[PDB]
């Protein structure tokens, strides 16, 4: 309850500078699980307009509108593009109520008065109360605007939903001694409770409306044109298409390399092979596997998980250091004798991600981590299980694999270790599209974490529904 | 009271143990419990030392402990003495801090001093005699202040923004020595202190008079000096006859403002435990008045 | 340029069996022959700043 009140006052004190109106939300088991509710660290929200443009960026356009680079030296913009993305998200206050409750009884047991149009109870295993701001860029609010909600957890993992302002305001705008603001806020109470879905109808959350909000006083205008909603839908379409266009880029690359080579696949992975085998049925199984990979590829494909560490801020500088290191001049005798010893080069083992596609019972594994190293005798690759065990799927006739190396080289491997090899091309995606869709979250400091970086943080914060809360 | 405390050792002490434990006579060692008989594990700070939890946690445990002065060691017994208020004692500074005459001394957990050796003492098994630092008040409230400012500044900042600022804040220079504050985590206790700081500052901003508010602007119109230049510069990037003249309003507001300022000061000021008046010219011991 | 400057300065081509004898020299080596005659004792060379 107090988070809504404080956030209302906070958005009022900031309204002239920001023009963000305070939207009060409640989340339950329809949007997040109990562990995610108890261990939630941050909530972040983003405003994008009827043209797909975030309100943290330049109002007319950005240098991120140019296509990506494919260079590790550039890393799709480097630190500046990362900073332009981080500036686009804004942080929201939130409180978790981790034990089962019924919402209206909770509000009445607090100071509030509730006078809903129909007294329908809603019951919820846990509740997260948070306030997001949707930006009326003037005293005018459009229905084609969408708002993004981000929930983040201590390991840095995040979950994004997005819903457009028309869903939120479908009803609310379509109808449009001395006292303390706290007492009249409680006395005036709540009279609305509306259920809103995100655009893709994945998650439901409830919006809570108060009659004491400064929202009521402003008498600003709202509108939804058809063409604006059409353009907003097109921008949304471009948003969600970003991983699938990369998947199709890899698919077209595989077919293009296969046409270029003439179907001759050289061995790149170690596996003892026999001549006296029906290699043609292996080619047929390769066809079925390459169809099935397109059937089941997803956002959690190896290609997205390979590009994601490239978008991190350190990536460009580290790539330039590596470029300098590999092309360093051979040391003179003086340096070897008197000077410092040379930097150790890249470790013999690399970390990769793979998509393992088995045909016999159609199944595709996507976010698979493997360790790769070249065996000394022949420079082929040995792919090992991240517990150090040799991966056996090279020996199974009914499985093909697509690996993507950390430098965005991809292999597509058949039984026997004969592979198609090429590079993932990012040029079909604007730098902003990739960069905003897949940039990793970087944490701001909070309760229970070291001021110094790199420290082993102590017991992570939690709000417990199973235990009597400590103070 | 329990004027004397017997500390018994379970490990048999070698010749070297008894020697180095004898040289430590008159050192200030804390006990958690204030009991007539204790075991050697309870002696010192080693029971609590834990570098994953922060410096503020160990500070909170220490400020609640009972402090004693070491006396003659015998066979497996160490004989700790509790000082009493207003009397005069000889105290030993195992810390690297300098003491000048007339200093008021506080107790704090040890800091990181350059050489990194730090002289581990009495490593019996895997117990160790971790003594606190007896620090004069200026350095004490300097470390408390820097620690609070790190907590207050670095909230909601990322590590990239934080890094250089907190590197600069951790180092303290005091009397030509250089110390570093070990583990400044954002604790629950530190957040309580920050909340008290915010409330006290709100009450300062609200209940300050117009005289107390506007003195500096008028002096800047009147006067010019280096001190006033610095004061103006602190206000710069945000930068008349009184309409009310009320000595009673001024007195009411000022007597309230001093209360809020004492609240804000207690976040920085520690309890004085000793006051020195005689310093050995080798700076290895002092004569002190015990306070509490 | 190297040959011309060596001629002007009166110096000979750098004569070392490169690899092993260079490692030996950087370990330490006494590589200047004596003059045929000395009347003024030991040569105290001047280092120019």
């Amino acid at each position: 309850m107090e988070t809504h009140l404080y956030s209302d006052l906070a958005f009022e004190a900031r309204f002239a500078d920001d023009e963000q109106l305070p939207l009060h939300l409640v989340l339950d088991q329809e949007v997040l699980s109990n562990e995610e509710a108890e261990t939630l660290r941050y909530v972040y929200y983003r405003n994008v307009d009827s043209a797909g443009r975030s309100t943290g960026r330049a109002p007319g356009g950005d240098e991120d509108d140019a296509p990506a680079s494919d260079d590790a030296e550039d890393a799709v913009g480097g630190d500046r593009a990362f900073d332009r993305e981080r500036r686009t998200w804004q942080r929201a206050c939130f409180r978790v109520l981790p034990r089962p409750l019924e919402l209206l009884d909770y509000l009445r047991q607090s100071g509030l008065t509730v006078t809903l149009e129909k007294e329908q109870r809603v019951r919820m295993f846990y509740a997260v109360f948070t306030t997001l701001g949707l930006r009326c860029p003037d005293n005018r609010l459009s229905g084609a605007q969408t708002l993004h909600l981000r929930l983040v957890w201590p390991d840095g993992s995040y979950r994004d939903w997005e819903f457009l302002a028309r869903d939120l305001l479908r009803e609310e705008m379509e109808a449009n001694d001395e006292v303390a603001r706290t007492d009249e806020w409680k006395g005036a109470g709540v009279s609305r409770l509306r259920e809103v879905w995100d655009v893709q109808h994945r998650v439901r959350l409830r919006v809570l409306w108060y009659v004491n909000s400064f929202w009521r006083s402003r008498e600003l205008s709202y509108d939804d044109h058809e063409v604006e909603l059409y353009r907003a839908l097109d921008a949304y379409r471009a948003r969600i298409a970003v991983e699938y266009v990369l998947i199709r880029a890899v698919r077209d690359e595989i077919y293009a390399v296969l046409r270029r080579d003439g179907g001759a696949l050289p061995q790149r992975f170690a596996c003892h092979v026999s001549r006296n085998m029906s290699w043609r049925v292996v080619w047929e199984l390769c066809r079925h596997a390459l169809a099935l990979w397109m059937d089941w590829a997803d956002v959690r494909s190896c290609i997205i998980k390979a590009l994601t560490p490239r978008l991190s801020r350190g990536a460009a500088a580290a790539a330039q250091r590596a470029r300098r290191q590999r092309e360093r001049s051979a040391p003179k005798p003086q340096e070897l004798l008197f000077g410092p010893r040379n930097e150790s080069g890249p470790p013999a083992e690399q970390t990769w991600y793979a998509d393992v596609v088995r045909c016999v019972r159609a199944q595709v594994d996507l976010g698979v981590e493997v360790r790769a190293a070249r065996c000394p005798r022949t420079g082929l690759w040995i792919v090992r299980d991240r517990r150090g065990r040799l991966r056996r799927w090279l020996s199974q006739p009914e499985v093909c694999v697509l690996y993507v190396t950390p430098d965005l080289d991809f292999y597509w491997v058949l039984p026997g270790g004969f592979a198609v090899s090429s590079r993932v091309t990012l040029h079909g995606l604007a730098q902003r599209a990739l960069r905003d869709r897949f940039q990793n979250f970087e944490a701001v400091l909070a309760r229970g974490m070291h001021v110094e970086a790199g420290r082993q943080e102590p017991e992570t914060p939690r709000v417990s529904g199973r235990r009597l809360p400590f103070d | 009271m329990e004027a004397n405390i017997f500390c018994t050792f379970d490990h048999k002490l070698s010749i070297a143990d008894v020697g180095k434990l004898t040289k430590l006579v008159a050192a200030v060692v804390p006990i958690p419990q204030r009991l007539h008989l204790i075991k050697h594990y309870q002696l010192g700070l080693h029971q609590f030392v834990d570098h994953t939890r922060g410096y503020v946690r160990l500070r909170g445990l220490l400020r609640n402990m009972t402090l004693t002065l070491m006396r003659r060691v015998e066979g497996n017994q160490i004989l700790l003495h509790v000082p009493t208020h207003g009397l005069l004692y000889t105290v030993l500074n195992t810390g690297p801090v300098t003491w000048e005459k007339g200093d008021a001394l506080c107790v704090l957990p040890p800091l990181f001093h350059g050489p990194l050796a730090r002289e581990n003492l009495l490593t019996l098994g895997q117990w160790e005699l971790v003594l606190p630092w007896i620090v004069p008040m200026p350095l004490a409230l300097e470390i408390n202040q820097r620690l609070l400012i790190m907590g207050l500044f670095s909230l909601d900042r990322s590590y990239e923004e934080v890094k250089a600022a907190v590197q600069q804040l951790q180092t303290i220079t005091f009397r030509d020595a250089t110390f570093t504050i070990p583990d400044p985590v954002i604790d629950q206790h530190l957040l309580i202190d920050m909340k008290t700081a915010c409330l006290s500052m709100s009450m300062v901003a609200n209940l300050a008079s117009e005289l107390t508010m506007t003195y500096v602007r008028k002096l800047a119109l009147e006067d010019s000096s280096m001190l006033l230049v610095k004061c103006q510069e602190l206000l710069m990037r945000l930068d008349a006859r009184p309409q009310h003249v009320s000595p009673d309003d001024e007195i009411a507001r000022l007597s309230a403002l001093f209360v809020m300022l004492r609240q804000l000061d207690d976040l920085i000021r520690e309890q004085v435990v000793f006051t020195v008046c005689d310093v050995s010219p080798d700076n290895k011991s002092a004569t002190c008045i015990f306070k509490g | 340029v190297d040959r011309w400057i060596r001629h002007a300065a009166g110096v000979e081509r750098p004569q070392l069996l490169d690899t092993e004898t260079i490692s030996m020299l950087t370990f330490g080596s006494m590589s200047e022959r004596n003059a045929a005659a000395t009347v003024h004792g030991q040569k105290a060379a001047c280092e120019l700043i």
